[PDB]
Protein backbone atom coordinates (compact mmCIF):
# COMPACT_ATOMS: atom_id res chain seq x y z
CA UNK A 1 0.00 0.00 0.00
CA UNK A 2 2.05 2.92 -1.32
CA UNK A 3 1.52 6.02 0.83
CA UNK A 4 1.68 9.55 -0.57
CA UNK A 5 1.06 13.04 0.74
CA UNK A 6 -2.54 14.13 0.28
CA UNK A 7 -5.56 15.69 1.96
CA UNK A 8 -7.86 13.21 3.70
CA UNK A 9 -10.48 15.36 5.43
CA UNK A 10 -11.65 18.98 5.39
CA UNK A 11 -13.91 20.53 8.03
CA UNK A 12 -15.47 23.72 6.67
CA UNK A 13 -16.78 26.50 8.91
CA UNK A 14 -15.01 24.87 11.85
CA UNK A 15 -15.14 28.22 13.68
CA UNK A 16 -17.16 31.37 13.12
CA UNK A 17 -13.98 33.44 12.66
CA UNK A 18 -10.33 32.81 11.85
CA UNK A 19 -8.67 29.85 13.56
CA UNK A 20 -5.48 31.10 15.19
CA UNK A 21 -4.08 27.96 16.84
CA UNK A 22 -4.28 24.17 16.92
CA UNK A 23 -2.86 21.31 18.95
CA UNK A 24 -2.77 17.54 18.48
CA UNK A 25 -2.45 15.17 21.41
CA UNK A 26 -2.56 11.40 21.74
CA UNK A 27 -3.93 9.74 24.88
CA UNK A 28 -3.04 6.11 25.55
CA UNK A 29 -5.77 5.28 28.07
CA UNK A 30 -8.55 6.69 25.88
CA UNK A 31 -6.72 5.59 22.71
CA UNK A 32 -8.45 8.43 20.83
CA UNK A 33 -6.63 11.23 19.03
CA UNK A 34 -7.75 14.70 20.10
CA UNK A 35 -7.51 18.08 18.37
CA UNK A 36 -7.98 21.41 20.15
CA UNK A 37 -8.52 24.59 18.13
CA UNK A 38 -8.78 28.21 19.20
CA UNK A 39 -10.24 30.98 17.08
CA UNK A 40 -10.89 34.72 17.01
CA UNK A 41 -14.60 33.97 17.56
CA UNK A 42 -13.84 33.44 21.28
CA UNK A 43 -14.52 29.68 21.19
CA UNK A 44 -12.47 26.60 21.99
CA UNK A 45 -13.57 23.40 20.26
CA UNK A 46 -12.55 19.82 21.08
CA UNK A 47 -12.81 17.28 18.27
CA UNK A 48 -12.04 13.56 18.24
CA UNK A 49 -10.28 11.95 15.27
CA UNK A 50 -11.88 8.54 14.80
CA UNK A 51 -12.74 6.36 11.80
CA UNK A 52 -10.94 8.85 9.55
CA UNK A 53 -13.40 11.54 10.63
CA UNK A 54 -13.56 14.54 12.96
CA UNK A 55 -16.40 14.54 15.51
CA UNK A 56 -16.96 17.44 17.89
CA UNK A 57 -16.76 16.44 21.55
CA UNK A 58 -16.71 19.72 23.50
CA UNK A 59 -17.26 23.39 22.65
CA UNK A 60 -15.75 25.43 25.48
CA UNK A 61 -16.43 29.14 25.96
CA UNK A 62 -15.26 31.79 28.39
CA UNK A 63 -12.49 33.63 26.58
CA UNK A 64 -13.29 37.31 26.12
CA UNK A 65 -11.22 38.23 23.07
CA UNK A 66 -9.75 36.01 20.37
CA UNK A 67 -8.10 32.76 21.42
CA UNK A 68 -4.45 33.07 20.41
CA UNK A 69 -3.00 29.71 21.51
CA UNK A 70 -4.31 26.27 22.43
CA UNK A 71 -2.15 23.45 23.79
CA UNK A 72 -2.60 19.91 25.10
CA UNK A 73 -0.62 17.86 27.60
CA UNK A 74 1.54 14.96 26.45
CA UNK A 75 0.45 12.68 29.32
CA UNK A 76 -2.41 14.26 31.26
CA UNK A 77 -5.90 14.76 29.75
CA UNK A 78 -5.58 18.53 30.18
CA UNK A 79 -5.64 21.42 27.73
CA UNK A 80 -4.86 25.12 28.00
CA UNK A 81 -5.79 28.22 26.02
CA UNK A 82 -5.01 31.93 26.04
CA UNK A 83 -7.03 34.84 24.66
CA UNK A 84 -6.11 38.28 23.38
CA UNK A 85 -7.21 39.62 26.79
CA UNK A 86 -4.30 37.75 28.47
CA UNK A 87 -6.69 35.35 30.24
CA UNK A 88 -5.48 31.76 30.55
CA UNK A 89 -7.90 28.87 31.05
CA UNK A 90 -7.33 25.19 31.79
CA UNK A 91 -9.83 22.65 30.46
CA UNK A 92 -10.40 19.03 31.45
CA UNK A 93 -10.65 17.25 28.11
CA UNK A 94 -12.39 14.28 29.75
CA UNK A 95 -15.43 16.31 30.85
CA UNK A 96 -14.96 19.64 29.04
CA UNK A 97 -14.96 21.68 32.26
CA UNK A 98 -12.80 24.69 33.09
CA UNK A 99 -10.29 23.43 35.65
CA UNK A 100 -9.12 26.93 36.59
CA UNK A 101 -8.43 30.41 35.22
CA UNK A 102 -5.40 32.69 35.45
CA UNK A 103 -5.92 36.43 34.97
CA UNK A 104 -2.51 37.44 33.60
CA UNK A 105 -3.25 41.17 33.64
CA UNK A 106 -3.76 43.15 30.44
CA UNK A 107 -0.33 42.46 28.90
CA UNK A 108 1.05 39.08 30.01
CA UNK A 109 0.04 35.64 28.72
CA UNK A 110 0.44 35.90 24.95
CA UNK A 111 1.16 32.30 23.90
CA UNK A 112 1.12 29.08 25.93
CA UNK A 113 3.43 26.08 26.15
CA UNK A 114 3.11 22.89 28.19
CA UNK A 115 6.23 21.69 29.97
CA UNK A 116 7.32 18.13 29.13
CA UNK A 117 5.82 16.93 32.43
CA UNK A 118 2.72 19.10 31.81
CA UNK A 119 3.28 20.64 35.25
CA UNK A 120 3.77 24.23 34.06
CA UNK A 121 2.62 26.77 31.49
CA UNK A 122 5.27 28.98 29.89
CA UNK A 123 4.03 32.19 28.27
CA UNK A 124 5.84 35.16 26.78
CA UNK A 125 4.92 38.65 27.91
CA UNK A 126 4.83 42.21 26.60
CA UNK A 127 7.59 43.44 28.92
CA UNK A 128 10.04 40.74 27.79
CA UNK A 129 9.92 38.03 30.45
CA UNK A 130 8.70 34.45 30.12
CA UNK A 131 6.34 33.87 33.04
CA UNK A 132 5.83 30.35 34.38
CA UNK A 133 2.53 29.32 35.97
CA UNK A 134 1.97 26.20 38.03
CA UNK A 135 -0.64 23.99 36.40
CA UNK A 136 -1.76 22.78 39.81
CA UNK A 137 -0.86 26.03 41.60
CA UNK A 138 -2.33 28.45 39.06
CA UNK A 139 0.13 31.18 40.09
CA UNK A 140 3.24 32.75 38.56
CA UNK A 141 5.98 30.70 40.20
CA UNK A 142 8.76 32.85 38.68
CA UNK A 143 9.89 34.44 35.42
CA UNK A 144 12.99 34.51 33.20
CA UNK A 145 13.93 37.96 31.91
CA UNK A 146 15.29 38.48 28.39
CA UNK A 147 15.59 42.30 28.42
CA UNK A 148 13.98 42.13 24.98
CA UNK A 149 10.71 43.16 23.36
CA UNK A 150 7.43 41.25 22.88
CA UNK A 151 7.97 37.49 22.89
CA UNK A 152 5.82 36.06 20.10
CA UNK A 153 6.57 32.34 20.48
CA UNK A 154 7.62 29.90 23.18
CA UNK A 155 8.85 26.31 23.11
CA UNK A 156 9.79 23.53 25.52
CA UNK A 157 12.52 21.05 24.67
CA UNK A 158 11.23 17.47 25.00
CA UNK A 159 14.01 16.68 27.48
CA UNK A 160 13.10 19.77 29.53
CA UNK A 161 16.58 21.31 29.62
CA UNK A 162 15.81 24.56 27.78
CA UNK A 163 12.89 26.81 26.91
CA UNK A 164 13.32 29.03 23.86
CA UNK A 165 11.75 32.39 23.05
CA UNK A 166 11.52 34.54 19.94
CA UNK A 167 11.21 38.32 20.06
CA UNK A 168 9.66 40.94 17.79
CA UNK A 169 13.17 42.01 16.69
CA UNK A 170 14.21 38.53 15.52
CA UNK A 171 16.42 37.75 18.52
CA UNK A 172 16.27 34.21 19.92
CA UNK A 173 16.91 33.46 23.60
CA UNK A 174 17.53 29.99 25.04
CA UNK A 175 17.23 29.54 28.81
CA UNK A 176 18.39 26.61 30.92
CA UNK A 177 15.33 25.35 32.77
CA UNK A 178 17.32 23.80 35.62
CA UNK A 179 19.03 27.05 36.64
CA UNK A 180 16.83 29.63 34.89
CA UNK A 181 19.85 31.30 33.28
CA UNK A 182 19.93 32.81 29.78
CA UNK A 183 22.23 30.36 28.02
CA UNK A 184 22.28 32.06 24.61
CA UNK A 185 21.00 35.21 22.89
CA UNK A 186 21.15 34.75 19.12
CA UNK A 187 20.64 37.32 16.37
CA UNK A 188 18.18 35.06 14.57
CA UNK A 189 16.18 37.11 12.07
CA UNK A 190 15.41 40.80 11.60
CA UNK A 191 11.62 40.32 11.55
CA UNK A 192 9.30 38.96 14.24
CA UNK A 193 9.55 35.26 15.05
CA UNK A 194 6.00 33.94 15.36
CA UNK A 195 6.84 30.27 15.95
CA UNK A 196 9.85 28.23 17.05
CA UNK A 197 10.07 24.56 17.99
CA UNK A 198 12.52 21.94 19.25
CA UNK A 199 13.42 18.59 17.76
CA UNK A 200 12.06 15.44 19.44
CA UNK A 201 15.64 14.68 20.52
CA UNK A 202 16.06 18.32 21.69
CA UNK A 203 19.12 18.65 19.41
CA UNK A 204 17.73 21.15 16.88
CA UNK A 205 15.85 24.43 17.24
CA UNK A 206 13.77 25.50 14.24
CA UNK A 207 12.51 29.09 14.10
CA UNK A 208 10.19 30.87 11.67
CA UNK A 209 9.92 34.60 10.99
CA UNK A 210 8.06 37.12 8.86
CA UNK A 211 10.93 37.27 6.34
CA UNK A 212 9.82 33.92 4.90
CA UNK A 213 12.89 32.09 6.22
CA UNK A 214 13.17 29.07 8.52
CA UNK A 215 16.42 28.93 10.48
CA UNK A 216 17.80 25.75 12.07
CA UNK A 217 20.05 25.93 15.13
CA UNK A 218 22.09 23.34 17.02
CA UNK A 219 21.14 24.03 20.63
CA UNK A 220 24.26 22.33 22.00
CA UNK A 221 26.50 24.99 20.44
CA UNK A 222 23.73 27.40 19.32
CA UNK A 223 25.22 27.42 15.82
CA UNK A 224 23.26 28.05 12.62
CA UNK A 225 22.74 24.64 11.01
CA UNK A 226 21.00 26.02 7.93
CA UNK A 227 18.44 28.39 6.46
CA UNK A 228 15.37 27.37 4.44
CA UNK A 229 13.34 29.49 2.01
CA UNK A 230 10.41 28.89 -0.30
CA UNK A 231 7.49 30.59 1.42
CA UNK A 232 6.19 33.64 -0.44
CA UNK A 233 4.95 35.41 2.70
CA UNK A 234 5.21 35.27 6.49
CA UNK A 235 5.86 31.89 8.06
CA UNK A 236 3.40 31.52 10.94
CA UNK A 237 3.98 28.08 12.47
CA UNK A 238 6.46 25.20 12.54
CA UNK A 239 6.14 21.72 14.02
CA UNK A 240 8.57 18.80 14.05
CA UNK A 241 7.66 15.31 12.90
CA UNK A 242 7.81 12.45 15.41
CA UNK A 243 10.19 10.61 13.06
CA UNK A 244 12.61 13.53 13.73
CA UNK A 245 13.77 13.60 10.07
CA UNK A 246 11.00 15.93 8.85
CA UNK A 247 9.07 18.99 9.94
CA UNK A 248 6.19 21.10 8.64
CA UNK A 249 5.58 24.83 8.42
CA UNK A 250 2.77 27.19 7.42
CA UNK A 251 2.72 30.69 5.99
CA UNK A 252 0.58 33.66 5.04
CA UNK A 253 0.94 32.48 1.42
CA UNK A 254 -1.81 29.89 2.07
CA UNK A 255 0.56 26.92 1.85
CA UNK A 256 1.84 24.26 4.24
CA UNK A 257 5.38 23.08 3.51
CA UNK A 258 6.99 19.87 4.76
CA UNK A 259 10.78 20.12 4.89
CA UNK A 260 13.46 17.46 5.26
CA UNK A 261 16.06 18.50 7.82
CA UNK A 262 18.70 16.23 6.30
CA UNK A 263 18.59 17.41 2.70
CA UNK A 264 17.24 20.80 3.86
CA UNK A 265 14.71 20.73 1.01
CA UNK A 266 10.95 21.21 1.05
CA UNK A 267 9.57 17.75 0.27
CA UNK A 268 5.91 18.73 -0.16
CA UNK A 269 3.61 21.75 -0.30
CA UNK A 270 -0.16 21.88 0.20
CA UNK A 271 -2.06 24.75 -1.44
CA UNK A 272 -5.55 23.72 -0.30
CA UNK A 273 -6.06 26.55 2.18
CA UNK A 274 -7.61 29.79 0.91
CA UNK A 275 -6.17 32.18 3.50
CA UNK A 276 -3.41 32.57 6.08
CA UNK A 277 -2.62 29.17 7.57
CA UNK A 278 -2.05 30.06 11.22
CA UNK A 279 -1.51 26.60 12.69
CA UNK A 280 0.07 23.32 11.62
CA UNK A 281 0.75 20.28 13.78
CA UNK A 282 1.72 16.62 13.63
CA UNK A 283 -0.15 13.70 15.17
CA UNK A 284 1.36 11.26 17.66
CA UNK A 285 3.02 8.91 15.18
CA UNK A 286 3.65 11.50 12.46
CA UNK A 287 1.32 10.05 9.83
CA UNK A 288 -1.10 13.01 9.92
CA UNK A 289 -0.87 16.80 9.78
CA UNK A 290 -3.59 19.19 10.99
CA UNK A 291 -3.71 22.75 9.66
CA UNK A 292 -5.98 25.69 10.52
CA UNK A 293 -6.17 29.20 9.14
CA UNK A 294 -8.20 32.33 8.52
CA UNK A 295 -10.53 30.46 6.15
CA UNK A 296 -12.07 28.79 9.24
CA UNK A 297 -11.12 25.36 7.88
CA UNK A 298 -9.43 22.34 9.43
CA UNK A 299 -7.42 20.20 7.00
CA UNK A 300 -5.95 16.76 7.73
CA UNK A 301 -3.11 15.52 5.52
CA UNK A 302 -1.83 11.97 5.29
CA UNK A 303 1.91 11.32 5.38
CA UNK A 304 4.11 8.31 4.60
CA UNK A 305 5.91 6.60 7.46
CA UNK B 1 41.33 46.41 -8.24
CA UNK B 2 43.69 45.06 -10.89
CA UNK B 3 41.46 42.27 -12.22
CA UNK B 4 38.45 44.60 -12.47
CA UNK B 5 40.02 46.94 -15.02
CA UNK B 6 40.75 44.05 -17.38
CA UNK B 7 37.08 42.97 -17.36
CA UNK B 8 35.65 46.38 -18.31
CA UNK B 9 35.71 45.52 -22.02
CA UNK B 10 34.08 42.11 -21.49
CA UNK B 11 31.27 43.52 -19.35
CA UNK B 12 30.72 46.32 -21.88
CA UNK B 13 30.48 43.67 -24.60
CA UNK B 14 27.92 41.74 -22.53
CA UNK B 15 25.78 44.80 -21.79
CA UNK B 16 26.02 46.25 -25.31
CA UNK B 17 23.80 43.45 -26.67
CA UNK B 18 21.32 43.21 -23.79
CA UNK C 1 -15.35 64.17 20.20
CA UNK C 2 -14.42 60.49 20.54
CA UNK C 3 -13.52 58.13 17.73
CA UNK C 4 -11.15 55.50 16.41
CA UNK C 5 -7.57 56.73 16.65
CA UNK C 6 -6.31 56.64 13.05
CA UNK C 7 -4.44 59.36 11.16
CA UNK C 8 -5.37 59.21 7.48
CA UNK C 9 -2.33 59.61 5.22
CA UNK C 10 -2.56 60.22 1.47
CA UNK C 11 0.53 58.36 0.29
CA UNK C 12 2.35 58.43 -3.06
CA UNK C 13 4.92 55.63 -2.83
CA UNK C 14 7.02 55.04 -5.93
CA UNK C 15 7.50 51.48 -7.21
CA UNK C 16 10.74 49.60 -6.72
CA UNK C 17 13.33 49.76 -9.49
CA UNK C 18 12.41 47.15 -12.14
CA UNK C 19 14.80 44.24 -12.63
CA UNK C 20 13.03 42.23 -15.30
CA UNK C 21 14.93 39.52 -17.18
CA UNK C 22 17.10 40.94 -19.94
CA UNK C 23 16.55 40.19 -23.62
CA UNK C 24 19.52 39.40 -25.86
CA UNK D 1 13.02 28.01 -15.61
CA UNK D 2 12.93 25.33 -18.31
CA UNK D 3 13.75 27.85 -21.04
CA UNK D 4 16.51 29.58 -19.07
CA UNK D 5 18.12 26.22 -18.33
CA UNK D 6 17.81 25.25 -22.00
CA UNK D 7 19.38 28.57 -23.02
CA UNK D 8 22.32 28.00 -20.67
CA UNK D 9 22.67 24.44 -21.95
CA UNK D 10 22.55 25.58 -25.58
CA UNK D 11 25.08 28.37 -25.03
CA UNK D 12 27.38 25.87 -23.33
CA UNK D 13 26.86 23.27 -26.05
CA UNK D 14 27.73 25.59 -28.96
CA UNK D 15 30.42 27.53 -27.08
CA UNK D 16 33.26 25.95 -29.07
CA UNK D 17 31.94 27.52 -32.28
CA UNK D 18 32.41 30.94 -30.64
CA UNK D 19 33.47 31.00 -27.00
CA UNK D 20 33.59 34.78 -26.60
CA UNK D 21 30.05 35.49 -27.79
CA UNK D 22 28.49 32.49 -26.05
CA UNK D 23 30.17 33.36 -22.75
CA UNK D 24 28.42 36.73 -22.76
CA UNK D 25 25.11 35.13 -23.81
CA UNK D 26 25.42 32.69 -20.90
CA UNK D 27 26.20 35.55 -18.50
CA UNK D 28 22.92 37.28 -19.33
CA UNK D 29 21.00 33.99 -19.25
CA UNK D 30 22.58 33.13 -15.88
CA UNK D 31 21.47 36.47 -14.43
CA UNK D 32 17.96 35.79 -15.74
CA UNK D 33 17.86 32.39 -14.04
CA UNK D 34 19.06 33.91 -10.76
CA UNK D 35 16.32 36.54 -10.99
CA UNK D 36 13.86 33.70 -11.60
CA UNK D 37 15.08 31.80 -8.54
CA UNK D 38 14.44 35.02 -6.62
CA UNK D 39 10.93 34.87 -8.09
CA UNK D 40 10.56 31.21 -7.05
CA UNK D 41 11.83 32.16 -3.57
CA UNK D 42 15.03 30.13 -3.99
CA UNK D 43 17.11 32.97 -2.61
CA UNK D 44 20.03 30.69 -1.72
CA UNK D 45 20.41 29.51 -5.32
CA UNK D 46 19.85 33.06 -6.59
CA UNK D 47 22.47 34.46 -4.21
CA UNK D 48 24.96 31.74 -5.15
CA UNK D 49 24.39 32.41 -8.85
CA UNK D 50 24.70 36.18 -8.40
CA UNK D 51 27.97 35.67 -6.52
CA UNK D 52 29.18 33.26 -9.20
CA UNK D 53 28.52 35.90 -11.86
CA UNK D 54 30.16 38.64 -9.78
CA UNK D 55 33.23 36.47 -9.20
CA UNK D 56 33.99 36.29 -12.93
CA UNK D 57 32.40 39.59 -14.04
CA UNK D 58 32.96 42.11 -11.23
CA UNK D 59 31.59 44.87 -13.49
CA UNK D 60 28.04 43.44 -13.59
CA UNK D 61 26.33 46.09 -11.48
CA UNK D 62 22.91 44.42 -11.54
CA UNK D 63 24.24 41.43 -9.60
CA UNK D 64 25.51 43.70 -6.82
CA UNK D 65 22.14 45.46 -6.73
CA UNK D 66 20.23 42.17 -6.61
CA UNK D 67 22.34 40.96 -3.69
CA UNK D 68 21.68 44.27 -1.96
CA UNK D 69 17.97 44.02 -2.72
CA UNK D 70 17.85 40.48 -1.33
CA UNK D 71 19.74 41.63 1.76
CA UNK D 72 17.29 44.50 2.13
CA UNK D 73 14.42 42.06 1.64
CA UNK D 74 15.93 39.93 4.41
CA UNK D 75 15.89 43.13 6.47
CA UNK D 76 19.69 43.56 6.72
CA UNK D 77 19.93 47.17 5.63
CA UNK D 78 23.65 47.54 6.32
Amino acid sequence: MTNQYGILFKQEQAHDDAIWSVAWGTNKKENSETVVTGSLDDLVKVWKWRDERLDLQWSLEGHQLGVVSVDISHTLPIAASSSLDAHIRLWDLENGKQIKSIDAGPVDAWTLAFSPDSQYLATGTHVGKVNIFGVESGKKEYSLDTRGKFILSIAYSPDGKYLASGAIDGIINIFDIATGKLLHTLEGHAMPIRSLTFSPDSQLLVTASDDGYIKIYDVQHANLAGTLSGHASWVLNVAFCPDDTHFVSSSSDKSVKVWDVGTRTCVHTFFDHQDQVWGVKYNGNGSKIVSVGDDQEIHIYDCPI
Amino acid sequence: RSFVDAEVDVTRDIVSRE
Amino acid sequence: RSGVVCRVKYCNSLPDIPFDPKFI
Amino acid sequence: KKYFLASLDRAKAEAEHDEHYYNAISVTTSYNLARLYEAMCEFHEAEKLYKNILREHPNYVDCYLRLGAMARDKGNFY
